[PDB]
């Protein structure tokens, strides 16, 4: 609850916002909307941007590279909201920034967010 | 007692450490079943709003529908589909006007049809249910229009298409009984019987006079299309009760919610929802408390429960928060729904003991409009 | 038997006695020296590789056999989307089906048939000792037994790690074992949140114990006709490669101009690019996506032409989902992904990078 | 604080829900947002349409005659939010209604409700 | 003592007892001066959003102006007019994309202009101020696209018309300086000079690096556009400060916001309108507090103030609430403008004794831009 | 003095001795029988009043004098819009100003000239004691004192109890003396809720004292010319009835065609209806707001011809802001608002509500 506190992972329940993999997440943690942890919702597109950061996982000891995509054409789910920005970068450090609507690449144009996706695509370093 | 943001963790970190594979995709919504429940929230008049799709069972949101400017839902009873008659405007909330109805695929949520109204016919108000209604076919949505004069608007689903408008007598809501067919409440205390088709003028019968002038008939009053029954309260818990199953309006006995003793001490009903119907129970709900006469909009946090044919208190239940609307499911052991505004949180209750079972927050900013299908 | 068939395969890798006029191994077009590929300059440059006569041309560049024996065998999955096998067209259902092709292909070793094969194998004594003692006495003496014991014996070999050592300075970075520069970093990072993802790398999400940077899916990217490959191929103006849909048993339309998405191990290494090796420079090859996402005049430019890219040779099932990302690739991230692919280079293939 | 309770009118403040004049109001108060008690915000536009009320005045023991007028044209304000119902009819009797969005005869066609102002138009009888 | 809706109903009583009339109508918002300050609301990235006009003196909302999807807020220094860039679709947050430029009067906020922008260019993004902006003359807005690569819109005000998009380096951030002239920053680490004329290629000019790449500068420097004074915080509170009214970058000696003391205790900035910059007084205003350095976008409850020229610290301000965004206006005893985003409010405070003087609360959903005009 | 100035008003107002030929007074088109209007049938039925010569038409309906003395005198509202004054178009300030019109207008009572008025007020030994009573000795020998003082006196008379009563159904039910029906009730909530508050009620917000159902503004509301009024007043085929822009001194065109918002009260049983009588029936000058509101094809058609309402006779400056509410009166409202209108009869007048 003291939001200037270093952060502090779990990896128990997905729709909290010190959900390890939500590392550097910025809207609404899809699952609380009809999507999942690496899905999205019905009537929603999924991008294929994403913006990445390296999420250390307190179970296994290692960080992993998450992939955040947006599912967009929807107005904003207003349903478990976060905003964590472990390693996050400025805008001019695109790849590592979380303020920008990464619905690039979503089916028929989509450009509005609903809701951030948080699949694991690699291992860090 | 594991939520289900701990058992999606749970398997998250199976799939992980197993190195199981998956394809981030769009999801389906679980097939329509009878315990599917449809929150929508008018967000308090804000331009755009949202319904919520959810899983009663599980206390989980499986979907979620945009609309614009105090959009009326509809579902069909069947599960086929769902839609809504909705507003937009071209600059937010200024500018040219688009009133249109979009039909839903249930599962996938996309759009099967967006049919526009032509002269922005929709009666702009706070969300009654009965404003727009689907006949039994579910071929045919009805509109009400209140302005320049009240009039029914009529869109062919099946053809996509906007038919006409047709012109009523001062009356209000729309209770449709076959494909040609539907049912008005009137200012002169009669039911309109409205039977229409493609041209000419619709054959208009009113019913007798069934309430006083002075008797106050709640803007939500519950009807079950597929029992034909109109279950009407008054501000003071006096409930009318029409048998509409034969075509023509049979009235029967009105019934008392509250007690002599009861309405003595200041109970009344209140809320927005205030009452619900289960067909194959018979039975009727009632959002009540204590309240002066012209707080009928606030809160209730006790639920009458009641024998249609009897009019016999079957259970009070004391809700536990501050409840605006409620409903229930259509099925056996059926849940009760209660909805709260403030809260922004539907409650779901067991209807048979009224104990709260789980609850599903965060559901936008003013939520009042609950719907189930009746599948049965 | 694991080892004694590997080294049988590795036998008959070097060997020409398997082409017509014994001039050429697999060795020839898949020189160990160049990642397993062709340096031979031919009448189309590097792009296609020429044949046991001396004259033909083939219609199609010569790939790489590092990390091949990671391609699972051809399927169909769940969703409905080709994957594995071998060839740029999936032809092939795995190593061990596709190793007598080039054997008994005209335009490359073209043997006759393969009682020519196994009479080829019969003339050599160390391959009576070799196959006799791994399937059998006589096995040399049936053309059917020779010629399938010879296919097993180079996909076993293709299979050992000399293949696929996976010491790649990438390899070494994810061992913890190092770090890469900051131009390595961005180009990886570049690599993995683009689109390039969706295609070339193996799994759609979590992590892969042996990454190759492929999918072994199926797309049409595209391209255009390799024009002087095309005409070295001697096919004629008027053949158009359908890629997947070549494939005995592909009847789908939708396959059409459909082709396998190479390994990106060694890419540094191994050009020209592509399926017809149209494009020398390694840059180049990236440039071609930014003419899916890119408003500048310069996108629509072929750089080593000057010249616009050109048709695609087949026009239908192009994967624009994955193509039109919205978003351009600047100079400095084109650089990046360079000095990423760079670091996909097996070790002893990093004197070949200079 | 207690939501059911009798509404206890004043005149001492027009910003507050249990304002004399707001005894049938439903949505906004116009004075929040730019508006004034009587008078439309700068952008929205007055309807002529109207929804009347008996709200009985506490400084003077005069029951007035409120006829509630939208301001229209722009998203709801979301500033002083209320809900009263003093007197207020089902649909079926629109003149004392106050669910129905009163926008009509607004200018350039306005129909979205922004907030409501309560003018004195008579006396109650 | 008295609040506005207190002296509001004297004043209707009065009126009342008095007999006096008064017709029904629209106000004009009061002429815009030093202390009106304008709250925009991203609300949390919704599809229609608002924005807030604000008598920073009173604490009281003169007006209202409606924006579709993260909208990008202008007002021109001399009070003259207002303007935003914004994003609507066909249905509510799908369909047809129209990206659009609003000029509005500044007392009757009318739309004056309504510009469309041609293939949807506008960069959507968590607001940053800089990535819109006006030409000093304030003829021309330049607007920031992102995709499919970095460019910059140019809109003409006077003729009410889309001209071009411009082509720039890998650059972010619109800073202008003339009537055809602006700078970005770059990712290099430069900044880029960018000359536009009637038509053609940019002369873009780029400056030596100024910060290397581990040196982390944020997404809301303040810009002074009639100081050409552009002030850029880092992620530790070290200020960079480029003075542009020669025409071309001119560096000026690096300042630190924060001590190293302060800095080595966990001190740093962090909100999202971090850094405030008066004119007048030469003076730079920073959020500051105790944090990890990765929680670099959480409210802060301290404000630093410090001479630009010497950097020297002028105060230190423990602001009482969780802020998110600061700002000053431009006169003689300024006010500090405080806004938190979590409570929805804009503190009013003395510039000078950093005292809370008024708030004005219920600003939306997520208020999180706050903008005055340099008019003295 | 207050009470003599009014008697001799009185006096006046009975007088035919104003007309030329002596035939008509006051009275004769404003009769105190009809709530001061003209009963009389002429060429163009009740619509307008035969003068003096037993021949010529007004072009103008013959309004009550009922409440006119609570209207104020004409000037311009710092909102630009033009208030009070006397006839259709205001071209009167005031009472006073008014009364001298009728009798030196040929149409009307016809005296030639101020003297030709004078002389018949010398004729009568009344005049002289009552006139000279209250203006000074010889009074009556000064043509421009005695035509003053005349007008004067009737000015007087005419804001008398006698002619403001304040003792409607509405009166009393506002001072809780008795109560409206449904129907009235229905009624006046309907017309406070509606469009004609924006122009039949004293003040934009708050309560009036002295309620009398018009703002006192000038409005076009569209009316189409009254052929046989039009015909029998003969002033011809092009003539334009310019409302307010006749008044000298106005000269801006966006005055033109409209006219003084007439007072409701007694408007039961002054029929017809508007500023040249054009509409016989209280149900169809209600009937003719519905123009600008209803789609249905009977909102375009006068009931009492059948034949659609007509071309504005002035088809610019129309009050469409306030005309075109979007909403339509149905019959319920509309026999509602008739009996609410039937309540703003004086008294003694609710007999001749019957007929
Ligand atoms: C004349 C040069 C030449 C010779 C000799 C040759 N190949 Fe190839 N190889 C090619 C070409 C060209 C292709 C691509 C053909 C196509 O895709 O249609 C290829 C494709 C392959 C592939 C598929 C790899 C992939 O990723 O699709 C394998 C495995 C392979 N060759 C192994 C061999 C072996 C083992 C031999 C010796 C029996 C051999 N080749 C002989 C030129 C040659
Ligand atoms: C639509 C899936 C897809 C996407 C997205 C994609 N590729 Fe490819 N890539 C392919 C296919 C298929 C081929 C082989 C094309 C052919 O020869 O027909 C290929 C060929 C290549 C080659 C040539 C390798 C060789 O051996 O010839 C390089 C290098 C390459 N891609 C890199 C990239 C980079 C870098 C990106 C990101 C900018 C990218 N690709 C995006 C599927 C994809
Ligand atoms: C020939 C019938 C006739 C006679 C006689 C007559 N009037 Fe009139 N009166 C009218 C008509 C017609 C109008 C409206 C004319 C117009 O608006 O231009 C009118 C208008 C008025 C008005 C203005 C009322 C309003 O609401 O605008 C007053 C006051 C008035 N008359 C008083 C008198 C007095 C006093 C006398 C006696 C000196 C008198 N009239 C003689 C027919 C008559
Ligand atoms: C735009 C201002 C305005 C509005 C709104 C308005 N009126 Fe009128 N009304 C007038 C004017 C002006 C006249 C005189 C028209 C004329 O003759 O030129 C008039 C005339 C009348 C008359 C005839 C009275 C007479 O003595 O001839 C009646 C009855 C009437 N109005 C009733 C209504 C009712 C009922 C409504 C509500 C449906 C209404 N009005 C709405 C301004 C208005
Ligand atoms: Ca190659
Ligand atoms: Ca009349
Ligand atoms: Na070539
Ligand atoms: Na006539």
């Amino acid at each position: 609850t003291d939001p200037r506190a270093k952060w502090v992972p779990q990896d128990n329940d997905i729709q909290a916002c010190d959900y390890w993999r939500h590392c550097s997440i910025d809207g609404n943690i899809c699952d609380c909307s009809g999507g999942s942890l690496t899905n999205c919702p019905p009537g929603t597109k999924l991008a294929t941007a994403s913006w990445v950061a390296s999420c250390y996982n307190p179970t296994d000891g290692q960080s992993y590279l998450i992939a955040y995509r947006d599912c967009c054409g929807y107005n904003v789910s207003g349903r478990c909201p976060c905003l964590n920005t472990e390693g996050e970068l400025p805008v001019y450090r695109p790849e590592f920034a979380n303020d920008i609507i990464w619905c690039f690449g979503a089916e028929d144009d989509a450009m509005t967010y609903h809701c951030t996706i948080s699949p694991i695509v690699g291992k860090a370093s | 007692q594991e939520t289900q943001g701990q058992a999606a963790a749970r398997a998250a970190a199976a799939d992980l450490a197993a190195g199981q594979d998956d394809e981030p995709r769009i999801l389906e919504a679980p097939a329509p079943d009878a315990r599917r429940v449809y929150v929508n929230d008018p967000a308090h008049f804000a331009a755009v709003t949202q319904q919520f799709v959810i899983d009663g069972e599980a206390g989980r949101v499986i979907g979620m529908i945009d609309g614009g400017f105090l959009p009326n839902p509809v579902v069909a009873d069947d599960g086929s589909f769902i839609a809504h008659a909705s507003t937009v405007f071209s600059r937010i909330a200024r500018g040219e006007r688009t009133d249109y109805v979009e039909v839903f695929d249930p599962v996938t949520l996309l759009p099967t049809a967006d049919i526009e109204l032509p002269d922005a016919p929709r009666f702009l108000v706070g969300t009654y249910p009965w404003m727009t209604s689907l006949t039994p076919d579910g071929k045919t949505l009805l509109f009400y229009q209140f302005s320049p004069a009240p009039a029914v608007g009529v869109v062919d689903l099946e053809g996509k298409a906007f038919k006409r408008m047709l012109d009523v007598p001062d009356c209000y809501h729309i209770f449709p009984t076959a494909p040609d067919t539907f049912f008005m409440h009137c200012r002169d205390g009669s039911l309109a019987k409205v039977a229409f088709g493609t041209e000419g003028t619709p054959e208009i019968t009113h019913t007798e006079v069934f309430h006083p002038e002075d008797e106050f008939l709640i803007n939500h009053p519950a009807y079950s299309q597929k029992a034909g029954r109109l279950v009407w309260p008054t501000y003071t818990g006096k409930i009318h009760q029409i048998d509409l199953s034969s075509g023509d309006a049979k009235f029967l006995p009105a019934v008392e919610a509250l007690t002599e003793a009861e309405r003595a001490d200041g109970w009344r009903p209140g809320g927005w929802q205030q009452v619900a119907y289960h067909r194959a129970l018979d039975r009727i709900y009632l959002l009540v408390d204590q309240r002066d006469e012209w707080r009928h909009k606030t809160a209730s946090r006790f639920v009458v429960v009641l024998d249609a044919k009897t009019g016999e208190r079957l259970a009070k239940f004391e809700m536990g928060h501050e409840i605006d609307s409620i409903n229930v499911s259509q099925d056996e052991k059926p849940l009760l729904y209660a909805l709260s505004t403030g809260d922004k949180t539907l409650y779901i209750h067991d209807a048979e003991s009224g104990e709260e079972l789980r609850s599903v927050n965060q559901l936008g900013h003013g939520p009042q409009v609950i719907t189930t299908a009746d599948m049965g | 038997a694991d080892d004694a068939l590997a080294a049988l395969g590795a036998q008959l890798f070097v060997d020409p006695a398997l082409s017509r006029n014994a001039t050429q191994s697999c060795a020839t077009c898949h020189d160990p020296a160049r990642a397993f590929t062709d340096p031979r300059e031919g009448k189309a440059g590097l792009a296609v590789s020429v044949g046991d006569d001396g004259q033909s041309h083939g219609d199609r560049n010569t790939p790489t056999l590092g990390y091949a024996a990671l391609v699972p065998a051809f399927h169909r999955d769940a969703n409905g989307k080709y994957k594995g096998g071998q060839f740029w067209d999936g032809r092939a259902d795995d190593l061990k089906q596709q190793a007598g092709q080039p054997m008994l292909n005209p335009v490359e070793m073209a043997m006759p048939d393969r009682a020519a094969v196994a009479a080829r194998l019969r003339d050599d004594p160390a391959y009576r000792t070799g196959f006799e003692a791994l399937f059998g006495k006589g096995v040399l003496d049936d053309p059917e037994r020779a010629f399938d014991a010879a296919a097993e014996a180079l996909a076993a070999y293709q299979a050992t790690g000399e293949f696929s050592p996976f010491d790649s300075k990438y390899d070494r970075v994810m061992r913890g074992e190092e770090k890469f520069t900051p131009l390595e970093e961005f180009g990886y990072t570049v690599f993995i949140t683009w689109n390039c993802r969706l295609c070339h790398m193996q799994r759609k999400q979590g992590v892969a114990e042996r990454e190759t940077f492929t999918n072994f899916e199926y797309h049409n990217i595209g391209l255009p006709v390799n024009e002087t490959a095309r005409e070295a191929s001697g096919l004629g103006a008027d053949h158009v490669d359908h890629g997947l849909l070549a494939r005995p048993g592909i009847e789908d339309p939708a396959q059409s101009g459909r082709f396998k998405v190479p390994s990106l191990r060694n890419v540094a290494v191994t050009g020209p690019y592509m399926h017809n090796g149209v494009f020398t420079d390694l840059r180049t090859a990236i440039l071609f996506y930014n003419k899916y996402t890119s408003r500048r005049p310069e996108a629509k430019i072929n750089p080593e032409t000057g010249a616009p890219w050109g048709e695609p040779e087949v026009a239908r099932n192009l994967s624009l989902a994955e193509l039109q990302s919205g978003l351009m690739l600047d100079d400095g991230r084109v650089d990046a992904l360079v000095a990423f692919l760079e670091t996909l280079t097996d070790r002893r293939y990093e004197p070949l990078l200079e």
